[PDB]
C-alpha cells in the first residue's frame, strides 16, 4: 500500500486515511516496515507529507501521529533518519523548521521528537566539498542561520525539551561556527548574521553565566573570531572585535570599554585577550597576516585596534633590531665575499694553516659555515613553530623563506667538497655568495621608501617573465635548431660554438660572419632578420606593456601592500623571541573595568586608544 | 557540561540476545512476550569519568532483507560490539572467516569490543544434554578470553539479560573506548 498512500499524503487528503488503523491492527503492520518506506532514501510518510502542503497545513500530519501513537511507535517514526548519501541523517525537524512553520515545530517537539539529531549528508556539506549548503548539522543551528528569531527562542526554551547552544557537531562547530560559516559580506546577511549573534550570544550568557560560548574551539582548534578572520569575513569580524553591551547584567562579555572623553576627544580602551598572543595560543593577528588567499585581508588589517598595536609594536622594539639584522646580515656578508676573495688556488684543498693571514683567514670560513647551520636551524624551527606550513606558504609567497633554505644547503654542501671535493668547491661556494647578496631584499621589504620594490621584482619576476619567456623560448628553440640544421660544415661542438654566437648577438653585440660558410646565405640573413624584428622590436618592448600594468597595479594597491609587508617583517622579527622574553615585552594595561557576577575583579589585558569627533553634541 | 554524542553499532549472528542486551540497557525490563526485530534510533545517556555521553545504539539484522540494507549502518560508527553467544558455540568460529573482513571493509580503524552472552546457559544442564548429540560442549570463557586476543578485540566481556548482570560495565566499557581519540595515521602518504 506504499504507493496508495504516498499519493494520498501527497494530495493532502484525509478522508482517504480512514480505515488505516483498522488494517493496520488486523494485519499487525508498522508504520516503518520496509515496504512503507520508500526504497530509494528510506523516506517515510512524515516527511513526503511535510515537504508538499499547502500554505504550511498539509491537515494530514495530527492523523498521522495519532496513528503512529496507537501503533505504539510514535519514537522510531518521528525521528526516523533518511539513510542513502546524499540526505543522510535529515529527519522530520530539520524538514518543519526548514519550512518556517512554527506550528509543526511546536507539534513534533511536544511529541517527543529528538532535538539533537544530526544532519551529515553530503548535501549538507560545506559548499567546496560539495554541498551546496552548511548550517552546522543541527535544527537550533539550522533556524538560527535561516532567520528565524521565533523558532530560536521557542526552541531553546520549551516545557518538554531545551537544545543547549553549548552543542557540537562532529566538525566540532557550534551555533555560533555555523553562523559565521555562512555569514556574507553582503548588506542585508551582516545585518541579520551579527543580530542572531548577538541574541544567541546574550541568551547562552543568561542562562549560563559560568561559561562564555565564545570559549569553545572545534577539531580544528579555532574560535568563530578566528574561523571568521581565516575566512575573511570582515562583516561579523569588525563587529566582534568592537563588541559593546550597554546591559548592565552581562556588560563582561563587551570587548570595547569607554576610557574617557575631554571635549571632542574621546579614549575608548579594547581588549586584545585573544587578540594578540605571545605563544600561549594562536593569534588573531598572525591567522590573518601568514595565511594565504584571504579575500578581504587589506580592509581586515586596517581596524581600529589593529593598526595601533602594531604601531606600537613597531616603535617598542621592531626599529631597534630590525637595524641590528641588517648591520649583523650585511657584516656577515662582507665577510663572505673578503673570504671568497682571498682563496688560494694553488694546492689541494683543505690547506695548512701556520702564517699570521691564516688566522684571519679561517675565521671568516668558520663564521660563514656557522652561520649557515644557523640559518637552517632557523628555518626548521619557524618551519615547525606554524605548524609545518604546506607548498602554499613557501613556494607561491615568501619567496625568500626559501631561498635562505637553498643559501643554507649550499654553504654546508661546499665545505663536504672542502673536505673531499677539493677540486670545485669553489663553484658552488661563489654560487652560495651570489644567491646570499640577490636575496637581501627580505630587510629592504620593511623600508617604508623601498618596501614595494622588492614585493614587486618578486611578483613580476616569477609570473610575468616566466609567462613571457615561454613564448620566447618557442622562438629561440624553433630558430636555432632551423639556423643550426641549415649550415653546412663542409658536431656538438660546433652547434655549441653556433650557439655561443648566436647568444652574443642576442645581446647587440659580435659580428655576423656565420653566413659565409652556410649555403643559402639570403634566407639566412632573411631568417636572422625575422628572428630580431620579432624578439626585439615586439616582444623585447611589449613586455613591458604588461610589466609596466603589473608596477602600475602595485602603485594603485602601494600604500595597502607596504602596511602588509612592515606587519609581516615586525611579527616576523617578534616570533623568533624567546617565550620569556615575549611575556617581559607584553603590551597594553591590566585594567579592572568591571566585576564578576560574584564581584570577582575581571582583571584583563587591554589596551586603549583615542580619537577626535566634532559633531558630539 | 555539553553531552557527547558517540555511535555504538551492535553486530552478531541471529538469536544472539543483541536486540534483548539492547533492550535491557533501554528500560532495564526484559520483554518477556514480544522482542522487536531490531531496536533502532534510541539515544541513552551514560556517565562514566566526568563526562556525559549520548550513546545512539544501532542493530544489524539479517533474518530477512536486513542483510541488503545492513551495510548503511556502519559508516560514522564510534564503536562496535561484536556479540556472540555462549550457549551456541557455532557463533564463534564464524566471527573471523566473515564478520571481521566485512567489519574491517566498511569501517576500519573502529574500537570493537566482543561480549558473549547467556552466561547462566553455559552450566544448564537440558542445554549441555540436547548439545552433546552433536558432541558439542558449551563455549568456555577461557577460549573467549584469548578468542578476543587473536582478533584484536579492545575488551571481551560476558553479559545475562534475563538477570542484568555485566550489562552496565560492558556498555561503559564499550562508552570509555568510544571516547579513546584512537592514534592519528599510520603509513599516511607524503
Ligand atoms: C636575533 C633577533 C634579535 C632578531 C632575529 N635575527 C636573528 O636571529 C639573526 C640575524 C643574523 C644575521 C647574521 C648572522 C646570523 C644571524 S641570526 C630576527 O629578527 N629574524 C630571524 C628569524 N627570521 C626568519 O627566520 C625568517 C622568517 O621566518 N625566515 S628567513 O627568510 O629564511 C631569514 C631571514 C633573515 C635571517 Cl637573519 C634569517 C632567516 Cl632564516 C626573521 C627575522
Ligand atoms: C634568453 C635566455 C633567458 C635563455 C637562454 C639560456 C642561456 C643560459 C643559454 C643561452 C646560450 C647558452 C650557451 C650556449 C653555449 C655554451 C658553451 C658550453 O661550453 C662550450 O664552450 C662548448 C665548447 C666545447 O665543449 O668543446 C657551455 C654553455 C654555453 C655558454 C651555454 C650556456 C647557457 C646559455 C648562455
Ligand atoms: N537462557 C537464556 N536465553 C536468552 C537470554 N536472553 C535472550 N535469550 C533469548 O535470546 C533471544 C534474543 O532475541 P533476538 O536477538 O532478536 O533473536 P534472533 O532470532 O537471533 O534475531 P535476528 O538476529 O535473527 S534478527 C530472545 O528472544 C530470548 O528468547 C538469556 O539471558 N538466557
Amino acid at each position: 500500500n506504499r504507493p496508495i498512500l504516498f499519493d494520498i499524503v501527497s494530495r493532502g487528503s484525509t478522508a482517504d486515511l480512514d480505515g488505516l488503523l483498522p488494517f493496520l491492527l488486523t494485519h499487525k503492520k508498522r508504520l516503518t516496515d520496509e515496504e512503507f518506506r520508500e526504497p530509494s532514501t528510506g523516506k517515510t510518510c512524515l516527511p513526503k507529507a511535510l515537504l508538499n502542503l499547502s500554505n504550511g497545513r498539509n491537515d494530514t500530519i495530527p492523523v498521522l501521529l495519532d496513528i503512529a501513537e496507537r501503533t505504539g511507535n510514535m519514537r522510531e517514526f518521528i525521528n526516523s533518519p533518511f539513510r542513502d548519501i546524499y540526505y543522510r541523517g535529515q529527519t522530520a525537524l530539520h524538514i518543519a523548521i526548514e519550512r518556517r512553520c512554527k506550528h509543526y515545530v511546536e507539534l513534533l517537539v511536544a511529541q517527543g521528537a529528538d532535538v539533537h539529531a544530526q544532519a551529515r549528508g553530503r548535501f549538507f556539506q560545506p559548499k567546496d566539498e560539495g554541498g551546496y549548503f552548511y548550517f552546522g548539522e543541527l535544527p537550533l543551528s539550522l533556524a538560527a542561520c535561516t532567520n528565524q528569531p521565533h523558532i530560536v527562542n521557542y526552541l531553546t526554551e520549551n516545557p518538554h525539551k531545551k537544545a543547549d547552544m553549548r552543542r557540537q557537531d562532529s566538525r566540532g562547530n557550534t551555533v555560533l561556527h555555523a553562523l559565521v560559516a555562512i555569514a556574507d559580506n553582503t548588506r542585508e546577511n551582516t545585518k541579520f548574521v551579527t543580530k542572531m549573534y548577538d541574541l544567541l550570544l546574550l541568551k547562552c550568557a543568561r542562562l549560563f553565566p559560568d561559561s562564555n560560548l565564545e570559549a569553545v574551539l572545534n577539531n580544528d582548534g579555532l574560535s568563530p573570531l578566528m574561523m571568521a578572520a581565516k575566512t575573511g569575513k570582515i562583516g561579523i569580524f569588525q563587529h566582534i572585535i568592537r563588541r559593546e553591551v550597554t546591559d548592565e547584567d552581562t556588560r563582561h562579555l563587551s570587548r570595547k570599554f569607554k576610557d574617557w572623553a575631554y571635549g571632542p576627544v574621546y579614549s575608548s580602551l579594547y581588549d586584545l585577550s585573544s587578540l594578540d598572543t605571545c605563544g600561549e595560543e594562536a593569534s588573531v593577528l598572525e591567522i590573518l597576516v601568514y595565511n594565504s588567499k584571504i579575500e578581504n585581508r587589506h580592509e581586515m588589517l586596517a581596524v581600529e585596534p589593529i593598526n595601533e598595536l602594531l604601531r606600537d609594536k613597531w616603535r617598542k622594539f621592531g626599529a631597534v633590531s630590525f637595524y641590528i639584522n641588517v648591520v649583523s646580515y650585511l657584516c656577515a656578508m662582507v665577510i663572505f665575499t673578503l673570504t671568497a676573495y682571498y682563496q688560494p688556488l694553488e694546492g689541494t684543498p683543505p690547506y695548512p694553516y701556520r702564517t699570521t693571514v691564516d688566522y684571519l683567514r679561517l675565521a671568516g670560513e668558520v663564521i660563514t659555515l656557522f652561520t649557515g647551520v644557523l640559518f637552517f636551524f632557523t628555518n626548521i624551527k619557524d618551519l615547525f613553530m606554524k605548524k609545518c606550513p604546506g607548498v602554499n606558504s613557501l613556494f607561491i609567497d615568501g619567496s625568500f623563506q626559501l631561498l635562505y633554505f637553498i643559501y643554507s644547503v649550499l654553504v654546508i654542501v661546499s665545505a663536504a667538497l672542502y673536505l673531499a671535493g677539493i677540486e670545485a668547491y669553489l663553484a658552488v661556494m661563489v654560487f652560495a655568495l651570489v644567491l646570499g647578496w640577490m636575496n637581501a631584499l627580505y630587510f629592504t621589504r620593511g623600508l617604508k621608501l623601498t618596501g614595494t620594490y622588492s614585493i614587486m621584482i618578486q611578483k613580476i619576476l616569477f609570473k610575468d617573465l616566466f609567462r613571457f619567456l615561454l613564448v620566447y623560448l618557442l622562438f629561440m628553440i624553433g630558430y636555432a635548431s632551423a639556423l643550426v640544421s641549415l649550415l653546412n660544415p663542409c658536431d656538438s661542438e660546433t652547434f655549441s660554438t653556433f650557439l655561443l654566437d648566436l647568444f652574443k648577438l642576442t645581446i647587440g653585440m659580435g659580428d655576423l660572419e656565420m653566413l659565409s660558410s652556410t649555403k643559402y646565405p639570403v634566407v639566412f640573413i632573411i631568417l636572422l632578420v625575422t628572428y630580431i624584428i620579432l624578439t626585439f622590436v615586439l616582444l623585447l618592448n611589449m613586455l613591458i606593456a604588461l610589466m609596466g600594468e603589473t608596477v602600475g597595479q602595485v602603485s594603485k594597491e602601494s600604500k595597502h601592500i607596504w602596511k602588509l609587508q612592515w606587519a609581516t617583517t615586525i611579527l616576523d622579527i617578534e616570533r623568533s623571541f624567546p617565550v620569556f622574553l615575549r611575556k617581559a615585552f607584553r603590551s597594553g594595561e591590566m585594567v579592572t573595568v568591571g566585576k564578576s557576577s560574584d564581584g570577582t575583579p575581571d582583571r584583563r589585558w587591554c589596551f586603549r586608544v583615542d580619537e577626535v569627533n566634532w559633531s558630539h553634541w | 557540561m555539553a553531552a557527547i554524542r558517540k555511535k555504538l553499532v551492535i553486530v552478531g549472528d541471529g538469536a544472539c540476545g543483541k536486540t534483548c542486551l539492547l533492550i535491557v540497557f533501554s528500560k532495564d525490563q526484559f520483554p518477556e512476550v514480544y522482542v522487536p526485530t531490531v531496536f533502532e534510533n534510541y539515544v541513552a545517556d551514560i556517565e562514566v569519568d566526568g563526562k556525559q555521553v549520548e550513546l545512539a545504539l544501532w542493530d544489524t539484522a539479517g533474518q530477512e532483507d536486513y542483510d541488503r540494507l545492513r551495510p548503511l549502518s556502519y559508516p560514522d560508527t564510534d564503536v562496535i560490539l561484536m556479540c556472540f553467544s555462549i550457549d551456541s558455540p557455532d557463533s564463534l568460529e564464524n566471527i573471523p572467516e566473515k564478520w571481521t573482513p566485512e567489519v574491517k571493509h566498511f569501517c576500519p580503524n573502529v574500537p570493537i569490543i566482543l561480549v558473549g552472552n547467556k552466561k547462566d546457559l553455559r552450566n544448564d544442564e537440558h542445554t549441555r544434554r540436547e548439545l552433546a548429540k552433536m558432541k558439542q560442549e558449551p563455549v568456555k570463557p577461557e577460549e573467549g578470553r584469548d578468542m578476543a586476543n587473536r582478533i584484536g578485540a579492545f575488551g571481551y566481556m560476558e553479559c545475562s539479560a534475563k538477570t542484568k548482570d555485566g550489562v552496565r560495565e560492558v556498555f561503559e566499557m564499550a562508552t570509555r573506548a568510544a571516547l579513546q581519540a584512537r592514534r592519528g595515521k599510520k603509513k599516511s602518504g607524503c
